[PDB]
C-alpha cells in the first residue's frame, strides 16, 4: 500500500503516450493508388427461354 | 428488220414518272442502339461469385 503499487498504471500511461508523441511527430508519405479495375463480375447458369 | 411477219407485243406496262427531284427521297426505320441497344448475355440466375 505505497507508491510501488502503481508501477503497472504507470507503464500503460507511458506506453499511451511514447505511441501518441511517436505518431505526432511522423511523416507521412502520399501513397499512390493503384489497382482499380472492374475484376469483381458474378457469375450462374442462364435462363435459356424454352420454347 | 430482226422480226417476222407475225409480231409479238406487251398490251400492258408499269413505269413511275417523277416531276421533282424532291420525291426522289423515301423512308426506313432503324433501332437506334444509342438509346435502346441490342442486349447481350440474357439473365441468370447468381452463383459463382468471384
Amino acid at each position: 500500500m505505497a507508491s510501488t503499487t502503481r508501477l503497472v498504471n504507470d507503464r500503460k500511461q507511458l506506453e499511451q503516450q511514447v505511441k501518441d508523441d511517436a505518431r505526432i511527430l511522423a511523416d507521412a508519405r502520399g501513397l499512390n493508388i493503384t489497382t482499380v479495375a472492374n475484376d469483381s463480375a458474378t457469375g450462374g447458369q442462364a435462363i435459356r427461354n424454352v420454347g | 428488220a430482226v422480226e417476222m411477219y407475225v409480231a409479238v407485243r406487251i398490251s400492258r406496262f408499269q413505269l413511275e414518272v417523277l416531276r421533282d427531284l424532291h420525291d426522289l427521297v423515301r423512308s426506313r426505320t432503324y433501332l437506334d442502339v444509342s438509346k435502346s441497344p441490342l442486349a447481350t448475355t440474357p439473365i441468370r440466375v447468381v452463383e459463382y461469385v468471384r
